[PDB]
């Protein structure tokens, strides 16, 4: 096991990590970022 | 003009203007020009990867 | 009134050039600097057409400018160094040492000049440059990667 | 930095320099 | 050359594992139900029926 550079957070009473995955992947590459998702009314 | 040692001497030292069809950039100064004493030059900075 | 010198390194701003002294710089045509850039790529599948990695080459050239200021002597003054009209008398030395006190003293602030004028330089090389806050933050935030 | 050797003849018979 | 090939190949190799993420975040939200459907259900009815 290797030690990794994340931030984690407490909700409610369980621990999870907070990822915001932009830079590292979906950057300065022509694909587009999912979760930017669109909606119909 | 740029100051280096001439490869070769030229023989046959004769009038060049009257025969200025041939060469493809004639120029002839009459004594002395300061187009002569150039030395613009160009210059690369560095490259970045 | 003593005039306090001012170096440009001292200053905040100098944290914002990377500057460099080259004494033949009149002999510069088109100096040029060059970038090579790669980008990364993600694979898909489904209907996407399989992508290549991608390499840019970017080149950028030198912009030339200049820096001048002024520096008087009146004509006494130049009568006085030439020793045209001297007397060798101790009157006239008196007058010769103001001359030369002047000239220094404004030879001083002349050199200091070049020292306060590249601030001003740098201030107005950024501002032509910098495009408004208001325009480049939604430009670089609203478009995932552009085209 | 300044130019000399190599550099300085290149720049006086070729007419280009590199740092 | 062989520095493209190599240069080239590395990011070539690099593209799976960055595209993994990718495949796991489709994936996943092609699977999650909405949370404003999901709350009221698994609270509202006991069990179902």
């Amino acid at each position: 096991n290797a030690r990794v550079p994340a931030d984690l957070v407490i909700v409610g009473d369980k621990l999870v990590f907070l990822e915001a995955l932009e830079r590292r992947v979906y950057q300065a590459t022509r694909v587009a970022y999912p979760l930017i998702g669109n909606i119909d009314i | 003009p740029a100051g280096i040692i001439p490869t070769g001497n030229v023989l046959s030292t004769i009038e060049v203007c009257a025969h200025r069809c041939i060469f493809d950039f004639f120029k002839q100064i009459r004594s002395d020009d300061n187009s002569l004493y150039s030395a613009q030059f160009d210059i690369l900075l560095g490259t970045y990867c | 009134n003593t005039l306090n010198f001012v170096r440009f390194l001292e200053l905040g701003l100098s944290v914002a050039c990377i500057c460099t002294k080259f004494p033949e710089l009149a002999y510069v045509r088109d100096g040029v600097i060059q970038f090579e850039v790669q980008q990364p790529m993600i694979a898909r599948d489904g209907p996407h057409p399989v992508d290549q990695p991608v390499h840019n080459y970017m080149v950028k050239r030198i912009h030339k400018r200049s820096l001048s200021a002024a520096f008087a002597i009146a004509s006494e003054a130049l009568s006085l160094l030439s020793n045209t009209y001297v007397d060798g008398t101790e009157i006239d030395s008196s007058l010769r040492i103001r001359a030369i006190q002047q000239m220094a003293r404004n030879l001083r602030t002349v050199l200091d000049s070049f020292e306060r004028g590249t601030a001003d330089q740098l201030l107005g090389v950024l501002l032509e440059k910098a495009p408004p806050l208001s325009l480049l933050s939604p430009i670089n935030k609203f478009q995932p990667e552009g085209h | 930095m300044v130019l000399q050797g190599t550099n300085l003849v290149t720049a006086l018979v070729m007419g280009k320099a590199v740092r």
